[PDB]
RNA sequence: UCUAAGGGUCGGACGAUCAACUU
RNA sequence: CUCUUAAGGUAGCCAAAUGCCUCGUCAUCUAAUUAGUGACGCGCAUGAAUGGAUUAACGAGAUUCCCACUGUCCCUAUCUA
RNA sequence: UAUCUGGUUGAUCCUGCCAGUAGUCAUAUGCUUGUCUCAAAGAUUAAGCCAUGCAUGUCUAAGUAUAAGCAAUUUAUACAGUGAAACUGCGAAUGGCUCAUUAAAUCAGUUAUCGUUUAUUUGAUAGUUCCUUUACUACAUGGUAUAACUGUGGUAAUUCUAGAGCUAAUACAUGCUUAAAAUCUCGACCCUUUGGAAGAGAUGUAUUUAUUAGAUAAAAAAUCAAUGUCUUCGGACUCUUUGAUGAUUCAUAAUAACUUUUCGAAUCGCAUGGCCUUGUGCUGGCGAUGGUUCAUUCAAAUUUCUGCCCUAUCAACUUUCGAUGGUAGGAUAGUGGCCUACCAUGGUUUCAACGGGUAACGGGGAAUAAGGGUUCGAUUCCGGAGAGGGAGCCUGAGAAACGGCUACCA
RNA sequence: GCGGUAAUUCCAGCUCCAAUAGCGUAUAUUAAAGUUGUUGCAGUUAAAAAGCUCGUAGUUGAACUUUGGGCCCGGUUGGCCGGUCGGAUUUCCAACGGGGCCUUUCCUUCUGGCUAACCUUGAGUCCUUGUGGCUCUUGGCGAACCAGGACUUUUACUUUGAAAAAAUUAGAGUGUUCAAAGCAGGCGUAUUGCUCGAAUAUAUUAGCAUGGAAUAAUAGAAUAGGACG
RNA sequence: ACCCACUCGGCACCUUACGAGAAAUCAAAGUCUUUGGGUUCUGGGGGGAGUAUGGUCGCAAGGCUGAAACUUAAAGGAAUUG
RNA sequence: GCCCGUCGCUAGUACCGAUUGAAUGGCUUAGUGAGGCCUCAGGAUCUGCAGAGCGGAGAAUUUGGACAAACUUGGUCAUUUAGAGGAACUAAAAGUCGUAACAAGGUUUCCGUAGGUGAACCUGCGGAAGGAUCAUUA
C-alpha cells in the first residue's frame, strides 16, 4: 500500500531500549537500530536511513529469521504491512505417472523498507508466528517488468 | 500424555543393542544421564547380553549393590544408566578396563584396554559459552561442563579430560587431515580423514571423509568426532578400524580365516 | 503386545484343480517316492517358484552387479551343499532349468532306500 | 477454564473446526488483574513448573528511571492521564503496561539539588569541587523543568504488574515526551 | 456521570474561532 | 347387440353456496362431532364467456381448528359516577 | 507366478454380461478330527450396563521411635537391635484397555524455537546473610503445634469422624556465622595548588526496571567537553581488552534503583585420628540427604513444508459474539485475536473451498502376486483421543487425571 | 439345466473321483477383469461424438544460439603371453567409459590471508667429460582454500549421497533334529578357555547437499535509463 | 468462351487393399498388443427409466441435470442356410 | 411363426398423498442457570509487637467477572416412519378386447412436435433410411 507517517497511531511507536539522550547533542536525530539477518541477505539502505518502525521487519525489528526460506509470487497487496504470496507447485501421481498443478497461498508480513506490488517475485523466510496465519517475512524482492 | 514416560517397549529399543524380539514386552528404558538413550548403552545391556557375566537383572543389581563398577572412575549403581561414547568402564575385582565405542557395524564394541587409558578419555566440545560472573565454560557430548578452558578451543573440537579431576589437558582442533570417528548414520563406526568440509549456512554443514583405503563418504557434522592425527589416534582402537569392508570381503575373510 | 511370532506357509495350490496330466504326474511321483499327499509336492514347487523368482530378479541385472554376484554364489553353493544340483552346472541359468525331482531325490525318504536299508520307500 | 488455543478459533477459510480434544491445562488462560492504586495488595500465583507469578492489585511507590541522569528512584504514584488501548483505564486510574501516569517530583528534586547543588526551575570545599565538576551537566530541558514547579511529573510504564507484581517505569524525556505532550494538550 | 464520531467561518500538513442536534 | 336423438355432457370439478336420498361412504381433526377438511362419484338436477378449473395478494364477506387471552362460564362477589 | 472355460443362436463370428476357478492374517458357520511345534481371541452389534474379588504403593547404616510391640542379649541414663502404626519424602500423570470422536483435524516424513517450561539424572556453581560497626544479637544450635498413642464418645450405615490429654522431624516456622583486597560514593579538615586528604558508608546471589559496553573493513590529521599514567613539566601517550552465532537488544559484565526479599545447610549414618597453651580445647576422613543458577538428559508445548476417502441433488463461504490484518494492552511458560480496546476490510475457492457423508482414528504395515494396480489397516510398534456424557478444578515438575475431587444429565 | 415310468444329474445302495486332519457353505475382497483400461478398452451399425459454432480456466504448443577438430592424463574390464609356489604384474593389443588442456572459448570478482610451486638465483657442489641431483634465502605464480563485500536469472528433470525407528518384506550365515521359527552358535586341554557372529538391501512422494546442463519453459539490450572502463 | 497441359483448394466418385475390422464395410473406420502427435465429450449387461425426487430455465407445453428399490440370463450386433 | 397395448384376478417394489403425521440426534437463538476458579468484602475463631493500640493466622458467609454444566421453548437440518385415496412398474401358465410391429406385415418404417381416440394407436407439419429406390447426359 504505502508507508505511514510514523506516529500516526495512538501510541508512540518506537524502538524499545534504544535511547537517544537529549542532553547529548548530535547531527543525527534518532539512534536507529538495525541488523543483518544473515544468509548473505543484504540489508537495504532504507532500513537504516528510513524512519519507519515495523518491529516485525527482520531488519530494525525483533523477529529473527531462521527455519525455511521460500520464494513466491505476490497476489494481494491490500492489508497493512502484510501481503499474500502464491506458491505454485506440482504433485506427482504414480498411477498415471504424471503431475498436476497445485498451489498454496502464504500470508506474510512485509517491511516498509521494501515497496512492492503484484508480481515482484519474492524471497521470504520463517519468522516465529506473528499473527495467527503469518509465519513468514519478506527478505528480498525482485522487479517484474522494467 | 499427562507426563513423561517410565516404560519402554521392546521392538522400539535401538537395533544395535541386539536384543531378541522375544523374552519380554519391555526393555530397560535408560535413565536420564550424559547420553541420549538411543545413542547410549545401559549397564544391564553391557553385562547381561554382551559380557554374559550375569543372567538376570536381579544378578546385575546384586553386582551393582556390590559396587563392583565405576564410570569414569566414579561408582554408579543404576541399572538403566546411559553409558555411551568415550566412557571408561573398569572393573577391579577382575582388573579389566574397557572403553565404549561402536563397531564398524555401529554396534557398541567390546574394546578392552589397560589400566592406563582408563586413566584418560576424550570429550567433543559441543559448545563453549560465557557463563556468568564473566566465567567461561565448555560442555561435552557426555553432558559434562568445564570451567576456565583454553581460549583457542572452539566448537566441534575434542579435548583430553584427565578423568576424575576434570582437568582438561592437551587437545585437538577441528581442521583438515585430522583423524575422525563417526557417530551416526550408515557411516557409524567408520574412520577416516577430514578431506574437505562443505559449509552450508542455514543448517547441517557436511564433511567429506576418506578412510585409509581411499574409500570416500560424506556425513553431517554433528556425527563427527575428531580423535587424533592421521596414523596417530590418541587411544587404542577396536578391531576392524572402522574401515567398512564389503559383504563380499566379509564372507571371503570369514571362509578363508576359518579353517586350520 | 509381545513380539509377534513370524510364520508362513510352505506351499501353494494350483489355479486349475482338475487337470489329468498334472494329477497323473503328481501321483506318479507319489508312487515313485513314497509320499503322503499333494501338500509336499506343492511345497517343493513353491520353494522352486520362489527360487526362480529370485533367479529372474538377479539375472535382470548386469553381470558384475555385486548383489547378483554375492547372492547367486551363495544360493548356488547352498543348492550344491544340499546336492540337488550337480557339481558342474554352477550357473544362474541351470538353476532355472532345475526342477522338483532334483529336490526330491535328496529326500531322506529317497536316499535311504537308494542306499538299501529299506527294500521299499514305504519300508523306509 | 479459559483457553488460549486456536482450535476454538475458526479457520483461515472462515471454516469451523471440530472439538478435537477437551480443554487442557497446558493451554490455559487466566483472568486479568485490573491493578488499581492503593495499599500494597499482591497475590502470588503458581504457574507452570511451580514457577511463580505475582498479581499486583493496589500500588504506590513505583520504581522509575530517569534516563538522562541515568538514575532510578521510588516515587509516590500520583494518577493517570492517558492510555492508548482504552480510555477507561484513565477513567478508573487502572494500571497496565503503557499506562501513562503522574508521580511525585520531590525525590528527583532533592537528588538534583544534592548532586548538582542547584535548584529546580525557580561550602564543604570537597562538596564544592563536586558541584563545580558536575556543573555544565547541571542543565536540563525547560519543559521537564516545568513540572518540577508543579511537583508532579509524567512517566510511562515498562512492566506488566499483573505479572511481576511490581509497578516500574520511567520518567518521560525527549520527543516521545513531546508526542505525549501534544496528546496532553490535545486530549486534556 | 462520562467517552467517541459526525460541522461552519477565517487565516497558510496545520492554527484560530462559533454553534449545533444526532448515533 | 339394440331403439333413439340436432347433439347425446367432452375437458374438467363435487354431497362444494349446486346432491333429494343425506347425518351419503372412507380417512382425519375430537374422549365423544348432523361441523370442517381431504379422498370417492350413475352427478335428484355439476360443467365450460348463461363461462369451467386453479389463482399469489386484498376483504368491517361466510365457516372450521389451533396458540395466547380473558368473569363467556363453573359462580358469583365488590367499588365508583 | 503373464493361462481360462459353460450359457443367447437352427448353426457361425462379435460385443457384453451371468456362472464357474484360485487365494485371503477375513469373519461366521456346518461335518470331521490321532499326534509334534507355535498362538489369535467380545473390534465388527451396544465408548451398552455391570454383581463379586483383584489391579499402587514405597526404607535404607543413613528423616521422625518411649508401640504402655518383640527379642533378649549387653559399654552406653539421652537413644543406639528389630520394627507395627503415624508423620515426612517420592510415586500414584507411567503402564494397561478401547477406537467412539476427529476429513489437513490427527498421523507420516522434514524443519524451527534468536518464541517456550522442564521434577529427575549427570557435570558445574555460593567466603559477603547482622549491625550507626565498645559496653549487642542463642551458634555448643534458637520456637510451637500435631499425628501416631491414651481416654472420652456419636452414627443403622462408609476408608465418617468430634472433644480432651501427651510427643518428634531433613515436617512447619525462625535465625547468626567468615579473609583480605581493591572500586565507588560521602567527607573532617588545609590552601590554594597542578589541588590532598584522614575517616563514614556501599559493593554475594535472585526479582523488576532504565541505561551503557558487548569492538574490529584499510590507513593518516585538527578541534573541543572532560579526565587517567609517565614527566627528561616543553609535553607526549608507546606496548594498549575483547566471546560466539548465518544473524540478535545473544552470552555476560557494569552503573542507579526496586522487592510483603529467593538462596547462601540449626539435617542424617559410619568411622575415628591428630595437635597442645590439658581444655574434655583446637583440628580432622568417609558418604547420605537436601539447595540457588547454568548446562545435559528425560521430556513437554507450539511450529515450517508436502501428503488425506466419497460428494456439486453442496458454489460460494467467512465477519452475532474475530471473520482477515494492523497498533497498544492483558493473559500464557511462552509467540499468536489467545483475549481485550481502537482502527482497516480484508481472508479461502472449479488447482473444488464451504457444507454434507464416512458402517474413518492415522501411520508403519496385511491380502492379492508378471508388471503397473486394487482392496484393507479396531488389532502385538509409533503418535493421538477417551474413560457413562458434558463442564470445572486442587495437588504436583507434570493431569483438565478419572483405578483424583466438585457440580449438572442418564 | 436333470425329473411327465424303464432319471448317466433326485432318493438311496454298489462302484468310482479330488483333497485329506482336514473338507465344505455363506458373505466381503483380490487376480481372473484389456468387464474401469497411465501402461491398457470402446464410441458408423452391438452402450456410447454434445445440433452447430465462439470462448476463459485446464491440457498441449514449429524451428533456431559451441559444433567439430587436435593434445595429454590415467583407469576396468577382456584378451596375449604367467613371472609364480589356483591368484600374481609389465609390456603387446584393442573395447569401454572417465578427467584435464589447445583450437577467438570465466575461471563470479575482490580485499588479504598462504603461499606450493619457480620465471627465480645466491653460493657450487655428491657424482659418469654434465642440467643426471638436492638442502639452500633476497627482486619474482595464485588458487592449494581459508573469510568478509558483491552477485550470479530462475525453475523443472536426472545422477549420487546423507538424513532417514524398530518390527514386517526380500535377503545373508547357522542341523530349531527338518520345517515354521529363532539369532544363535561352533571349536580345545570339555580340571580352570578359543572364537565367529547377530549381515545387507528395499526403505519413494515432500525437504536437504552435491554433479550433469540435453530436453520444456523463464530473464536479458529497443524511447538503449544498455554494457563494460 | 471452347481445347490440351499443370497446380491450389472444394463437393463427391471408381477400382483394389497393402492394412483395418465381428462382419457388413472402410483412403479412412488405415498407419493398434510392434499397444503413446495434442485435445474435449460420452459409454460399462438388459430392464425399471430418461421414470421418481430435488434444483434450475420456461407464460405454458416442456427443456437441462438425473437416481433408487425391484427384476432378469440374456437382450443385442453383423452375417450364413432354410 | 413372432408379437403388442388397454381391461381383469393375485403378490410385491418404490412414488405422490390431506394428515401442521410420528421419531432419534446434532447444531442453535432467546430465557433460566448449577458448580468450582479469581475478585471486592466479611470476620466464628487463635495471636504477635488494668490495658493500650496497632499487626498477623483466619472457617462460615458475601460482592463482582469469566469459564459453563444442565434445563425450557422455538427453529433447523440429517436419518428412519404411519396414512385413506391415487398413480406406475414388475411378475406370474394353460383370462377378456382387438392385431399395432417384423415380409411392401398388408395405411413402408422410425424421430421430434401438437391434437384426438377403448386399446394397442390414427392424423397433421417437418426431417431420416435403420426402405420397398445406390439408376434416365438420352
Amino acid at each position: 500500500s504505502t508507508e505511514l507517517t510514523v506516529q500516526s497511531e495512538r501510541a508512540f511507536q518506537k524502538q524499545p531500549h534504544i535511547f537517544n539522550n537529549p542532553k547529548v547533542k548530535t547531527s543525527k536525530r534518532t539512534k536507529r537500530w538495525y541488523k543483518n539477518a544473515g544468509l548473505g541477505f543484504k540489508t537495504p539502505k532504507t532500513a537504516i536511513e528510513g524512519s519507519y518502525i515495523d518491529k516485525k521487519c527482520p531488519f530494525t525489528g525483533l523477529v529473527s529469521i531462521r527455519g525455511k526460506i521460500l520464494t513466491g509470487t505476490v497476489v494481494s497487496t491490500k492489508m497493512h504491512r502484510t501481503i499474500v504470496i502464491r506458491r505454485a507447485y506440482l504433485h506427482y501421481i504414480p498411477k498415471y505417472n504424471r503431475y498436476e498443478k497445485r498451489h498454496k497461498n502464504v500470508p506474510v508480513h512485509v517491511s516498509p523498507a521494501f515497496r512492492v506490488q503484484v508480481g515482484d517475485i519474492v524471497t521470504v523466510g520463517q519468522c516465529r508466528p506473528i499473527s495467527k496465519t503469518v509465519r513468514f517475512n519478506v527478505v528480498k524482492v525482485s522487479a517484474a517488468a522494467g | 500424555a499427562r507426563g513423561p514416560k517410565k516404560h519402554l517397549k521392546r521392538l522400539a529399543a535401538p537395533h544395535h543393542w541386539l536384543l531378541d524380539k522375544l523374552s519380554g514386552c519391555y526393555a530397560p528404558r535408560p535413565s536420564a544421564g550424559p547420553h541420549k538413550l538411543r545413542e547410549s548403552l545401559p549397564l544391564i545391556v553391557f553385562l547381561r547380553n554382551r559380557l554374559k557375566y550375569a543372567l538376570n537383572g536381579r544378578e546385575v543389581k546384586a553386582i551393582l549393590m556390590q559396587r563392583h563398577v565405576k564410570v569414569d572412575g566414579k561408582v554408579r549403581t543404576d541399572t538403566t544408566y546411559p553409558a555411551g561414547f568415550m566412557d571408561v568402564i573398569t572393573l577391579d575385582a577382575t582388573n579389566e578396563n574397557f572403553r565404549l565405542v561402536y563397531d564398524v557395524k555401529g554396534r557398541f564394541a567390546v574394546h578392552r584396554i589397560t589400566d592406563e587409558e582408563a586413566s584418560y578419555k576424550l570429550g567433543k566440545v559441543k559448545k563453549v559459552q560465557l557463563g556468568k560472573k564473566g566465567v567461561p565454560y565448555v560442555v561435552t557430548h557426555d553432558g559434562r561442563t568445564i570451567r576456565y578452558p583454553d581460549p583457542n578451543i572452539k566448537v566441534n573440537d575434542t579435548v583430553k579430560i584427565d578423568l576424575a579431576s576434570g582437568k582438561i589437558t592437551d587437545f585437538i582442533k577441528f581442521d583438515a587431515g585430522k583423524l575422525v570417528y563417526v557417530t551416526g548414520g550408515r557411516n557409524l563406526g567408520r574412520i577416516g580423514t577430514i578431506v574437505h568440509k562443505e559449509r552450508h549456512d542455514g543448517g547441517f554443514d557436511l564433511v567429506h571423509i576418506k578412510d585409509s583405503l581411499d574409500n570416500t563418504f560424506v556425513t553431517r557434522l554433528n556425527n563427527v568426532f575428531v580423535i587424533g592425527e592421521q596414523g596417530k589416534p590418541y587411544i587404542s582402537l577396536p578391531k576392524g578400524k572402522g574401515i567398512k569392508l564389503s559383504i563380499a570381503e566379509e564372507r571371503d575373510r570369514r571362509r578363508a580365516q576359518q579353517g586350520l | 503386545p509381545r513380539a509377534p511370532r513370524t510364520y508362513s506357509k510352505t506351499y501353494s495350490t494350483p489355479k486349475r484343480p482338475y487337470e489329468s496330466s498334472r494329477l497323473d504326474a503328481e501321483l506318479k511321483l507319489a508312487g515313485e517316492f513314497g509320499l503322503k499327499n499333494k501338500k509336499e509336492i506343492y511345497r517343493i514347487s513353491f520353494q522352486l517358484s520362489k527360487i526362480r523368482r529370485a533367479a529372474r530378479d538377479l539375472l535382470t541385472r548386469d553381470e558384475k552387479d555385486p548383489k547378483r554376484l554375492f547372492e547367486g554364489n551363495a544360493l548356488i553353493r547352498r543348492l550344491v551343499r544340499v546336492g540337488v544340483l550337480s557339481e558342474d552346472k554352477k550357473k544362474l541359468d541351470y538353476v532355472l532349468a532345475l526342477k522338483v525331482e532334483d529336490f526330491l531325490e535328496r529326500r531322506l525318504q529317497t536316499q535311504v532306500y537308494k542306499l538299501g536299508l529299506a527294500k521299499s520307500v514305504h519300508h523306509a | 477454564g479459559i483457553s488460549r488455543d486456536s482450535r476454538h478459533k475458526r479457520s483461515a477459510t472462515g471454516a469451523k473446526r471440530a472439538q478435537f480434544r477437551k480443554k487442557r491445562k497446558f493451554e490455559l488462560g487466566r483472568q486479568p488483574a485490573n491493578t488499581k492504586i492503593g495499599a500494597k495488595r499482591i497475590h502470588s500465583v503458581r504457574t507452570r513448573g511451580g514457577n511463580k507469578k505475582y498479581r499486583a492489585l493496589r500500588i504506590e511507590t513505583g520504581n522509575f528511571s530517569w534516563a538522562s541522569e541515568g538514575i532510578s528512584k521510588k516515587t509516590r504514584i500520583a494518577g493517570v492521564v492517558y492510555h492508548p488501548s482504552n480510555n477507561e483505564l484513565v477513567r478508573t486510574n487502572t494500571l497496565t503496561k503503557a499506562a501513562i501516569v503522574q508521580i511525585d517530583a520531590t525525590p528527583f528534586r532533592q537528588w538534583f539539588e544534592a548532586h548538582y547543588g542547584q535548584t529546580l526551575g525557580k561550602k564543604s570545599k570537597n562538596a564544592e569541587r563536586k558541584w563545580a565538576a558536575r556543573a555544565a551537566s547541571a542543565k536540563i530541558e525547560s519543559s521537564v523543568e516545568s513540572q518540577f514547579s508543579a511537583g508532579r511529573l509524567y512517566a510511562c510504564i515498562s512492566s506488566r504488574p499483573g505479572q511481576s507484581g511490581r509497578c516500574d517505569g520511567y520518567i518521560l524525556e525527549g520527543e516521545e515526551l513531546a508526542f505525549y505532550l501534544r496528546r496532553l494538550t490535545a486530549k486534556k
